[PDB]
């Protein structure tokens, strides 16, 4: 398994497991799950009410010092009743490490904003509200950031179609750019590329 | 309990005795690769792909044929199981041709898929491959035997299910080939299933050849309407054009097979279509016109008619929604002359009770029977999958089959009692040995064909068969939940029409002819312009111009079964719905929408606007038409027996002859099949 | 081997030609309809059949890695030649 | 069944927020008409505002109508400042769009759409 | 090509043509497929 | 104007349809003997309510609920339907 | 109390931005997809899928491509269980129909049945 297989890191896996135990034991009020992946990445899944305390602890603790917020993302998984999974990626320059903090919310429940901890969260969760419709309570200035000014609907949700519901064209009668119901000269062709055979037995789900 | 305990990857599972290693691994969600094993075929065990390792045992076993004993641990992902899989895949791909871009199995090939999943990634073969001479087995199946892997599903299917025994293996060693050894056409009613079960591209569909690729086809699950079995199919389209038809899986109807007419009628579905409303001009020729003109002319002629001056005939490919729309429209003008082309006797109980015009047991209830009597029908061609079920029960359950009628070929051995109805009279009188056999039967089953009821003495035949059924069911050892009387239908629209209250047969029209006739796809030619009065206004509504369209005055283009969501009832009373695959071509519309618009123009608007309100009205007329994929029971056999004993119709001397005696008569039945070039090729192949 | 129509329109090698009453011929008015004058079905018909003395033959299209994947053709039938599925070249056994 | 509120605990404060948003839109409609040089009158703009509020008036969940008030507030702030152009303001009025038939007969005449 | 001439093939153009955009010899797109659905031609004789 | 058809919907196993079942099994033969040209469509269903539809001329329709009835009650209802003709 | 009580049905149709005629006139279908009969693998029949009815596709006048006006033509959603799909369809205001999952019933497989002494299940060849 030498030339064509990715070498495995075990010291980092042990250190990340120990730090996951450390965090999940310091904060039992919000932490629900702690896992470490195959490629040595630590994910801490927490309750949505403890977004501010967990992030402030990870930012300010002497043994954490996660001073950088790299990326803030939402993921749309429609089969869950809390379909939106909000993911914080943090970087610690003191210990040269990275962590992942995950929480959940649905369409109608707001999430506490983390601008008071990290200042990149302003534009990041403004984009999250724009694309997934997740409201962030106690935000300084929450509006749209990437979509059109009159756009209706959140495009990164999975029930939103690839091509939207409206399209723009210039009309000479009103001398203006107008929005009309979408009609495609060629329909986007859907491809069924999924193999009917199981690829990875290690990820096999148990039957009902 | 008799269950034993085995372990799959250390996980305990209780299995029945006689279970194989493959089924035990399937019980926990692990699918061992196969190339020759099929769950509906006998076990051959020659591909050796399923070689799994049992722990504490220095030999891999074939999981498709090895039974499990207690305490066994199966290692589905161990090192030597993977080594065996890689070796067998290498041997399978050693002599395979490099034909993947030019072969129709690409993208849906089992060999490609479990070579990518379980095999190696490169080839050590430094020799030359073999080449096999291609064969000709008919205009339906394209044969390229260089791609064959000698899995022998061909012979097992053709011998155990189709019952033909024409395919075989000739040769020895690497020169062994699969074929018929002579220039013989493997022409059966179940030939395309050998295309379905071939794991490689060795057998392919000739009409489908070189047309599409499997990843780009959109799949729509629908119901076949080509016969009254009610087979579930998947229509695969591509950019709004119907490409091919595959079977769906339904364990109680058509388990994974379909007939050849179902598989190859689509090329006629895309020919000879009606795409625009037509009216007669002043020279008497059908010219194109708009929807408004044709609807206004039909409504204006309908407004002057009242009573028995307007009638309607229903064809063989008509949905329940159009039937109830036409019934409501004609009832708004106070007319009850709604007829079907297929004749059913109304003497006695008639179409009131559902027990005397249904396949009362089940399609899947033939597995539980022990003695089956078929009267005056050829089930091989009227309902091929019903005959497949009878053959399966004959093979595995050791069924006893006897037939009254012409000695046709049924792909199993039966007892030909004769072809006279006096034998039916003699069975109920106890003067026959088969009467004693029926009395000794624990689960008897008497099947009467719909084609035997088309005769002038059909009511007497039905009365005699029901007399036999009620003599057996009341007296002999039948519990009461077992239904003996059965009727096999051959028209997809017949049961839905009989449930909604249509009068079977066109005798009502022939009694008092109307001055305005509606034809809903009635292409059987039962009523022509000679029977009708001198100036009759005939309105035809359908998708194909075959028989009724030249004699019509207004032609209203309808939709086919692949172009609308529709409700169809099969011969056992089960209701099913067909989804929309494509849209009707040109100016053609949905049938009930046409009838509703015609009602709106005439000022007699029906109280439904969308499809769901039409189905609500359908539930109002009969509640079993809106419960899909459910079979409802039908009691009150004694009441129908008591009612049928009143009028004593005299039996005739004519022998019971089915209309479909050979394979030649099977292909061309209705307007869809008659417009198919593939059916013409099949008829030309079987006649030469 | 191009062919013309009663309209005066050239017919492509796939058999396409616009109808006489079709309105879509207006796109070629003042312009031209582009067709390929080299019909591959007529061009591959001029290649002579190759006679070989073996039961099977191998075809790669010529050029090795610059051709099609190598296939093997059986020559057991005497009534017909063996056509390659990729390049369309046909072969005949000498005996 | 207990859920976390957004702004309104029950329906009364939500109705107050709807009332305030309608008052703000009704006040701003003349300035929006004047500043954007629209071809409509003030009455047509106020009728469009009332039409949107009436279209959106069948909801009984406090959180849903809180989100609706929030999105309306974003639209109002988007219009008070000159961030929308004339096309974004006029996109509420479908002038170039063809009139869609509604009865059964015309839909039957024009196509297969139910 | 005075030193290493290209391979001669029978289908290669013997006359090179420049960009014909905006000319009467410009390329006009069209569909190369035939008709999919065949219509029913009514009979030319009266029903009498 | 006049009656055209009668529809009797019922369930095979529900106790609310037991009166309709008893009425069918005891009196349907003589009912059909009395009215040979009248379509009396008996339709079973898995969980439907007992119902009695009656269609008249020009599409007029009437509905009677037979829920939790006895044989005599549905017999009197059928006599009323046969004698009404309106 | 920071937790209010809402006893109404969950409905989010006023927030999704979908036009109303793509809500009230569309029929969602919830089903487990059938196994492709050309293959013996069953990995594609594990998850529930919700899709929509097929609308009109016509031919482009220029190139003959397939043109459509239905934005929901390629919308296929995946759900782990049936109730999640039902709740998602009911939350979004789509009228839906549900088809039950069809599983293959177990068979009785015996290699020794091919060589029976007196039964019809003998194989004529092998
Ligand atoms: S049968 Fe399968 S492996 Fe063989 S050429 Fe066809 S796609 Fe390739
Ligand atoms: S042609 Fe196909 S099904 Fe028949 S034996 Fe060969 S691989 Fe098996
Ligand atoms: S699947 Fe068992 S040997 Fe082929
Ligand atoms: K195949
Ligand atoms: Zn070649």
């Amino acid at each position: 398994t030498r030339p064509t297989v990715r070498p495995r890191n075990d010291v980092a896996h042990k250190q990340l497991s120990a730090f996951g135990e450390y965090v999940a034991e310091i904060l039992p009020k919000y932490v629900q799950q702690v896992q470490v992946s195959c490629f040595s990445e630590l994910e801490i899944c927490i309750h949505p009410d403890g977004v501010i305390p967990v992030l402030t602890f990870l930012r300010d603790h002497s043994n954490a010092q996660f001073k950088s917020l790299a990326d803030l993302t939402a993921v749309d998984i429609p089969t869950r009743q809390n379909r939106f999974e909000i993911v914080y990626n943090l970087l610690s320059l003191r210990f040269n490490s990275r962590i992942r903090v995950k929480t959940y919310t649905d369409e109608l429940t707001p999430v506490e904003s983390s601008v008071s901890v990290y200042k990149a969260a302003n534009w990041y969760e403004r984009e999250i509200w724009d694309m997934f419709g997740v409201f962030f309570a106690n935000h300084p200035d929450l509006r749209r950031i990437l979509t059109d000014y009159g756009f209706e609907g959140h495009p990164f949700r999975k029930d939103f179609p690839l091509s939207g519901y409206v399209e723009l064209r210039y009309d000479d009668e009103v001398k203006r750019v107008v929005a009309e119901p979408v009609e495609l000269a060629q329909e986007f062709r859907k491809f069924d590329l999924n193999s009917p055979w199981e690829a990875f037995p290690a990820y096999r789900q148990p039957p009902e | 309990s008799n269950l034993i305990e085995v372990f799959v990857d250390g996980q305990s599972v209780m299995v029945e005795p006689g279970t194989t290693v493959l089924q035990a691994c399937e019980k926990v969600g692990m699918q061992i690769p196969r190339f020759c094993y099929h769950e509906r075929l006998s076990v051959a065990g020659n591909c050796r792909m399923c070689l799994v390792e049992i722990e504490k045992a220095p030999k891999v076993v074939a999981a498709c044929a090895m039974p499990v004993m207690k305490g066994w641990n199966i290692l589905t992902n161990s090192e030597k199981t993977k080594k065996a899989r890689e070796g067998v895949m290498e041997f399978l791909l050693a002599n395979h041709p490099l034909d993947c871009p030019i072969c129709d199995q690409g993208g849906e090939c089992d060999l490609q898929d479990q070579s990518m999943m379980f095999g190696s990634d490169r080839s050590r073969f430094l020799e030359g491959k073999r080449a096999v001479e291609d064969k000709n087995i008919g205009p339906l199946v394209k044969t390229i035997m260089t791609r064959c892997i000698q899995c022998t599903r061909c012979i097992r299917f053709a011998s155990e299910i189709a019952g033909v025994d024409d395919l075989g293996t000739t040769g020895r060693g690497n020169d062994m080939q699969v074929g018929t050894y002579i220039e013989k056409m493997f022409m059966s009613e179940l030939s395309g299933n050998i295309i379905d079960i071939c794991p490689v591209g060795a057998l392919t569909s000739k009409p489908y050849a070189f047309t599409a690729r499997p990843w780009e086809t959109r799949k729509t699950e629908s119901i076949d309407v080509m016969d009254a079995v009610g087979s579930n199919i998947v229509v695969s389209t591509r950019t709004g054009e119907v490409m091919r038809i595959l079977p769906r899986m339904h364990e109680d109807i058509n388990e994974e097979w379909i007939s050849d007419k179902t598989r190859f009628a689509y090329d006629g579905l895309k020919r000879q279509r009606l795409t625009e409303p037509m009216v007669r001009n002043e020279k008497g020729l059908l010219t194109h016109t708009t929807w408004e003109d044709a609807l206004s002319r039909v409504a204006g002629m309908l407004q002057s008619c009242q009573g028995n001056d307007v009638a309607a005939i229903a064809g063989g490919l008509v949905d329940a929604e159009a039937l109830i729309a036409l019934k409501d429209l004609l009832n708004r003008v106070d007319s009850d002359t709604l007829c079907t082309e297929e004749v059913f006797p109304t003497a006695g109980a008639g179409t009131d009770l559902r027990s005397n015009y249904l396949l009362n047991t089940t399609i899947a209830g033939v597995e539980e029977a022990d003695v089956v009597l078929l009267v005056g029908t050829n089930p091989r061609f009227e309902a091929p999958l019903f005959n497949a079920r009878i053959r399966k029960s004959w093979l595995h359950n050791d069924l006893k089959v006897a037939l009254i009628g012409s000695p046709v070929d049924l792909t199993y051995r039966y007892d030909h009692l004769g072809d006279s109805p006096k034998i039916l009279q003699d069975i109920a009188s106890g003067s026959h040995p088969f009467s004693q056999v029926l009395q000794e039967a624990k689960k008897p089953m008497v099947v009467l064909g719909s084609s035997a009821l088309q005769r002038n003495d059909g009511a007497a035949i039905l009365a005699a068969v029901s007399n036999i059924a009620q003599k057996i069911r009341t007296s002999s050892g039948v519990t009461g939940d077992w239904k003996v009387m059965n009727i096999l239908h051959r028209i997809a629209s017949q049961v839905a029409a009989l449930d909604l209250g249509y009068k079977p047969g066109v005798e009502a029209i022939r009694k008092n002819p109307p001055k305005m006739l509606f034809l809903l796809g009635a292409d059987g030619g039962c009523v022509t312009r000679q029977d009708l009065p001198k100036d009759c206004f005939i309105v035809y509504q359908g998708h194909h111009g075959d028989v009724g369209a030249p004699i019509a005055d207004v032609i209203l283009p309808g939709a086919a079964y692949t172009e609308k969501s529709a409700t169809y009832v099969n011969t056992e009373g089960r209701a099913q719905q067909t989804k929309v695959a494509v849209m009707p071509p040109g100016l053609a519309r949905e049938d009930w929408k046409i009838i509703r618009a015609l009602s709106e123009i005439a000022g007699m608007t029906l109280p439904y606007d969308t499809l769901d309100q039409v189905r609500n009205r359908l539930e109002e007329v009969s509640p079993n038409l809106v419960r899909y994929d459910d079979v409802e029971g039908a009691n009150y056999f004694q009441q129908a027996s008591e009612l049928s004993k009143l009028v004593n119709q005299q039996l005739l001397a004519d022998p019971l002859v089915p209309p479909q005696l050979t394979i030649k008569d099977f292909y061309m039945t209705d307007s869809i099949s008659r417009a198919s070039q593939t059916m013409a090729k099949c008829v030309k192949a079987v006649t030469e | 081997g191009v062919r013309t129509s009663p309209t005066g329109e050239k017919v492509t090698h796939t058999g396409q030609v616009y109808d006489d009453e079709d309105y879509r011929r207006v796109r070629f008015v003042g312009r031209q309809k582009e067709v390929n004058e080299n019909f591959a079905i007529d061009l591959i018909a001029e290649q002579p059949v190759s006679q070989v003395g073996s039961r099977v033959i191998s075809c790669d299209g010529g050029g090795g890695a610059l051709g099609h994947p190598r296939v093997y053709i059986n020559l057991d039938k005497e009534t017909k030649t063996g056509t390659c599925g990729y390049c369309g070249l046909q072969f005949r056994q000498q005996h | 069944t207990s859920v976390k509120p957004i702004f309104s605990r029950d329906m009364n404060e939500a109705k107050r927020r709807v009332r305030e948003l309608y008052r703000a839109w009704y006040r701003e409609v003349p300035n929006t008409v004047h500043l954007f040089q629209l071809d409509i009158s003030v009455k047509q703009g106020r009728d469009k505002v009332r039409e949107m509020f009436k279209k959106n008036a069948h909801v009984t969940d406090p959180r849903v109508v809180d989100l609706l008030v929030i999105k309306g507030k974003m639209e109002l702030e988007e219009t008070i400042n000159v961030w929308k152009q004339r096309t974004h303001v006029m996109r509420f009025f479908h002038e170039t769009e063809a009139p869609r038939p509604k009865d059964f007969l015309s839909k039957f005449y024009v196509g297969h759409d139910p | 090509p005075t030193v290493k001439p290209p391979t001669a093939r029978k289908f290669i153009w013997t006359n090179h043509k420049f960009n014909l955009s905006g000319t009467p010899q410009q390329y006009v797109p069209y569909s190369t497929t035939r008709k999919k659905i065949q219509e029913w031609v009514p009979p030319s004789t009266p029903y009498k | 104007l006049g009656l055209r058809e009668i529809r009797i919907h019922l369930c095979q196993r529900s106790p609310g349809s037991q009166g309709v079942r008893d009425f069918i099994e005891k009196r349907y033969v003589e009912l059909k003997k009395a009215n040979p040209d009248l379509p009396i469509l008996i339709r079973e269903c898995s969980d439907v309510q007992p119902k009695l539809w009656a269609r008249y001329a020009f599409g007029q329709e009437k509905n009677v609920s037979l829920n939790n009835f006895s044989a005599d009650q549905v017999t009197r209802a059928l006599e009323n339907v046969l004698s009404s003709k309106a | 109390t920071q937790l209010i009580t809402v006893d109404e049905k969950l409905d989010i149709t006023t927030l999704t931005g979908v036009p109303e005629e793509h809500i009230k006139t569309r029929k969602a279908r919830i089903f487990v997809p059938a196994r492709n009969n050309m293959q013996s693998g069953v990995n594609n029949t594990k998850k529930w899928k919700m899709e929509f009815d097929t609308r009109e596709r016509w031919e482009n006048p220029l190139m003959g491509w397939a043109s459509t006006a239905d934005p929901l033509s390629n919308l296929v959603l995946t759900f782990s269980t049936k109730e999640d799909a039902i709740a998602f369809a009911e939350k979004n205001g789509w009228s839906y129909d549900v088809e039950e999952r069809k599983v293959p019933k177990p068979k009785s497989k015996s290699y020794g049945a091919n060589f029976s002494w007196n039964k019809r299940t003998r194989v004529s060849t092998k």
